[PDB]
């Protein structure tokens, strides 16, 4: 649903506005994730998978 | 998969970000969830069974 | 890259409505309001006839190559058409839903 | 407008039917450059008549730096002057000549962008990578790069001859486009 | 009201554009001091009662992750803000900022081009940490700034002002050894200890052949 | 197609009454009746491998499907002309799918495949250039920036009121467009500087770097870009005021001639000096060149005092031909080996 970000309620497609135009009503999943880039490891928030 | 494909080269090792193939295997969950409620069948792995 | 259109409503002797065209529209999209009968098509749609062959990087010759294929309503009985929408999918192509 | 195309620089290769050593020609000498893992031959740099002169371990030989046609010919045996002090034949016989270029000044702006539209059937180019069009004649198979400061650059002939009379069957359609 | 920098109305989430902005200054800065300061694991066992001599099956294998995640719990964590890693045109291009030359290198760069004709093989180790790609440019733009300095020094076809003498031997000081002979004597080494590995090699075939020949025998 | 008796060819198709027989206008026999309705293997690999690549970074980029299998079509015929033996497989779908996205004219801009790679940009469009005059494109559309405004929008995260924030944005576009501001210079720079002024005028979101964050061109490049819009014609009407209605053309003026001021019959076939009078100036001596002779090319020659000097520190800065030397004497033991 929501971002960390913004922390704004939602940013959504109506499900009547979506039930007629052969769409799914969907919502994004978000993680925060962290890793080895290289010199030294970063954190990273808000990513994108689904 | 996508990791060690590309970690198997000399110069490749440095200043190098995994994060931005991360986009190709995004939609692998969505198109698996869309079908696995439109045709009513669900093909499992941990039990096999269908 | 070639497209779907919507042209319609050819003529005969000073008068455009055949009796398969009462209910053709301007824009192709059959009007909404009055009745239909079996025949008179209601959404005219046409697809170019080179649909398989390989892109030739020019331009030659793409200026008629659309056969006809419409939507003929069936049925045992005389109905209306009640409301025609047309939208986008999800990826860009345009919709054409029309409710009897 | 009379104007006259100058020429930037020349290329031009002779054949050596002898046999180089790298270890006699370059250690000895005063333009000294050779690093076997950089490059694989020497370069002599002279700056009159301005000219360098690129020498291959097989033997052969091109030079690349002159303005004039002549300009070229009168190092192209000094150059060989050189390998005249070690024991060598050199045996030069072909004063053979592959790419003359040549740039201009027109002087007044154009438009760029109809011409890729009128005459893109043959001709194209690109902002992104490059800010300059490219543009092709197959009538002597040339290329050429175009501005949009009116200065027009002329590559890739082999004769000198050829670039004249291109360069003014090219103006035609370049004057076409007053930006009405 | 001109075009460029009017603080003026809501401008929603600026924060974020305004602290990486002021970091991107402070990452180019400490780029400028690393130039300022160069220019100057088997097997263990163990001795049990019941079973003496006896080896740890745990240390028969390795973990090939214990050494490396002591490093990386060692290294510094960093937030990262997605409008940091802005990339252009110039992103991932190879190319580097080129420091300014000075004119006490001018006098070390005449001088050099006096001597020889243009050799930029030995002259760029003199300048020690300069390369030799940006010294041959540095050659090349000096025809449009100073065409007539570099003109003098061609028709000097002569020793010159006789100061060259202690930058004759700064330059051999350095691993003071006679190289024309010191590299011919260690490759005579080379060749001597690839002929006796070449003396153990066909040994080692010859006592092959006999002992298999006396396999074949029975 | 043509009836049997009076040789018609239109034949119309009855379905009222369930037979859907076939029968012409003319005369009334029947055509037929009782309708039947129909109720190298390395070579298919390697391109199925290569279907794979193009379903990938279509995913990625948010392309929609049709330019996928559309792009499929190309790569298939630049596989005849033996043009992807020896360059990299992974750039080489990155133009072949990059010219299927102009012919459909979409937003996606070139570097944005070069980012996620993470090469150069100049490397993709090289391959890009060598690829097109292979196999000879001659039509294609040009990069019209007026595309890149109505995306930008939405990733901007803007007010509500979106869709004003770009209504001005085109009418600044084509006053952009007329003027000379871009002929040579890129289509995301001049994009880029469009959108920057229209959203100043409303609000205050532009920060030099959120657009840059969006257009990925760089910030000091773009401060030109208003410094170059400033100072052509008619823009002091425009700085401060002046609701954005005006219809005019002005002055012609590119930069790229402005800096050449701050510098400062027809032609008949022989009037030109020839190429041949030069061939001719000195004598094609094959064998002899002691007819150019001088006297400080003649001194061009080495000191013969410094010769050991100078190999002695030429040899003490080369160890590549030492490596190459029992690296030759590794050639002759392998030989046994
Ligand atoms: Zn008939």
């Amino acid at each position: 649903g929501k971002k960390s970000s913004s922390s704004t309620k939602d940013y959504l497609t109506p499900p009547h506005e979506c039930r007629l135009r052969d769409m799914t009503y969907s919502a994004p999943i978000y993680v925060d994730i962290e890793y080895t880039r290289g010199r030294n490891i970063i954190m990273h928030k808000d990513v994108e998978i689904g | 998969l996508s990791i060690d494909k590309v970690l198997k080269k000399p110069n490749r090792a440095m200043e190098y970000d995994a994060l931005l193939s991360i986009n190709v295997h995004s939609n692998n969950i969505t198109s698996g969830l869309n079908r696995a409620i439109s045709t009513g069948n669900w093909s499992l792995k941990r039990f096999k069974m269908e | 890259h070639t497209q779907d259109i919507i042209g319609g409503m050819r003529v005969d002797e000073n008068g455009d409505p055949i009796w398969q065209h009462q209910s053709l529209g301007p824009d192709g999209l059959g009007e909404v309001g009055m009745k239909v009968q079996s025949g008179q098509i209601y959404i005219n749609k046409s697809v170019p006839t080179n649909s398989a062959d390989a892109p030739n990087p020019n331009n030659v010759n793409v200026q008629t190559q659309y056969r006809e294929a419409p939507v003929i309503y069936r049925g045992p009985e005389p109905s209306h058409i009640d409301q025609v929408m047309m939208s986008v999918s999800d990826n860009d192509q345009a919709l054409i839903k029309v409710l009897l | 407008s009379g104007i006259v195309p100058t020429l930037q620089n020349i290329v031009a290769t002779v054949t050596l039917g002898c046999r180089l050593d790298l270890k006699t020609v370059a250690l000895h000498a005063r333009n000294a450059e050779y690093n076997p893992k950089r490059f694989a031959a020497v370069i002599m740099r002279i700056r009159e008549p301005k000219t360098t002169a690129l020498i291959f371990a097989s033997g052969k030989m091109v030079v690349t730096g002159a303005k004039s046609e002549d300009d070229s010919k009168l190092a192209s045996r000094k150059y060989a002057r050189i390998i005249q002090k070690i024991g060598f034949a050199a045996k030069f016989t072909d004063f053979k000549i592959q790419n003359i270029v040549g740039s201009c000044d027109v002087k007044f702006p154009i438009r760029l962008e109809g011409l890729a539209f009128s005459h893109g059937t043959f001709s194209s180019y690109e902002p992104e990578l490059f800010p300059g069009l490219i543009y092709r004649m197959v009538k002597p198979k040339i290329v050429l790069l175009i501005f949009v400061s009116g200065k027009i650059v002329l590559t890739g002939a082999k004769q000198r001859e050829e670039i004249y009379q291109a360069f003014e069957a090219i103006y035609p359609v370049l004057s076409e486009f007053r930006k009405m | 009201c001109k075009p460029n920098f009017p603080i003026g109305q809501i401008s929603e989430n600026f924060e974020k554009s305004k602290m990486a902005k002021k970091a991107k200054l402070e990452k180019r800065r400490h780029l400028r001091e690393l130039r300022m300061r160069a220019r100057q694991t088997a097997i263990q066992l163990k001795l049990n009662p019941d079973g003496t001599m006896a080896i740890d099956e745990e240390t028969m294998v390795v973990d090939r992750h214990k050494n490396a995640s002591i490093e990386n719990e060692y290294k510094e964590k960093v937030d990262e803000n997605p409008f940091a890693n802005l990339y252009n045109y110039g992103s991932y291009g190879r190319g580097s900022y080129t420091d300014p030359w000075t004119v006490e290198e001018m006098i070390k760069f005449y001088k050099a081009l006096s001597m020889w004709g243009t050799d930029f093989n030995l002259i760029s180790q003199l300048y020690p940490y300069r390369s030799r790609k940006q010294v041959k440019a540095k050659f090349v733009n000096e025809e449009k700034k100073r065409p007539i300095l570099i003109e003098l020094a061609l028709r000097s076809k002569l020793p010159p002002n006789f100061d060259e003498y202690c930058c004759e031997i700064k330059k051999n000081i350095g691993t003071v050894a006679d190289f024309n002979e010191k590299l011919i004597e260690l490759q005579n080494e080379h060749k001597h200890h690839m002929k006796e590995i070449e003396e153990a090699k066909n040994t080692a075939k010859e006592e092959d052949q006999t002992a298999q020949r006396l396999n074949d025998a029975n | 197609p043509v009836c049997k008796n009076c040789h018609g060819t239109e034949f119309e198709r009855d379905l009222s009454n369930a037979n859907n027989d076939l029968v012409c206008k003319a005369c009334g026999v029947v055509s037929e009746d009782n309708p039947i309705v129909s109720e190298l293997e390395s070579r298919e690999a390697t391109l199925n491998n290569a279907r794979r690549k193009l379903r990938a970074v279509s995913y990625a980029l948010h392309i929609p499907e049709y330019i996928t299998d559309a792009a499929f079509q190309w790569y298939k015929l630049a596989l005849a002309n033996n043009f992807v033996q020896g360059r990299r497989s992974q750039n080489v779908i990155a133009s072949c799918l990059y010219v299927a996205c102009r012919k459909e004219k979409t937003h996606h801009m070139l570097i944005d495949f070069s980012s996620r790679l993470q090469v150069s940009v100049y490397s993709i469009g090289a391959t890009f250039l060598k690829m097109v005059k292979k196999l000879h494109i001659t039509e294609l559309p040009l990069a019209d920036p007026s595309l890149f405004i109505q995306h930008f929008a939405e990733k901007l995260d803007l007010a509500d009121k979106k869709i004003k924030v770009v209504k001005d944005a085109v009418k600044l576009a084509q006053r952009m467009s007329k003027d000379w501001m871009f002929e040579g210079r890129r289509p995301a720079g001049i994009a880029g500087a469009c959108i920057l002024l229209a959203c100043r005028m409303n609000n205050l979101r532009r920060t030099h770097t959120e657009i840059v964050a969006v257009s990925h061109v760089a910030e000091e490049t773009l401060q030109q870009r208003l410094n170059e819009f400033k100072n052509t014609k008619a823009a002091k009407l425009s700085v401060q005021k002046f609701r954005e209605n005006d219809v005019e053309d002005g002055e012609a003026r590119p930069p790229s001639f402005v800096k050449n001021r701050k510098k400062e019959c027809p032609r008949n076939l022989h009037l030109l000096p020839t190429t041949d009078t030069y061939l001719s100036k000195v004598s094609d001596d094959p064998d002899n060149l002691e007819d150019v002779d001088d006297e400080e090319l003649n001194a061009h020659l080495l000191n013969e005092e410094a010769s050991k000097l100078k190999e002695r520190i030429w040899i003490g800065l080369n160890a590549d031909f030492l490596l190459e030397q029992e690296s030759k004497r590794l050639k002759q033991e392998a030989d046994i080996a």
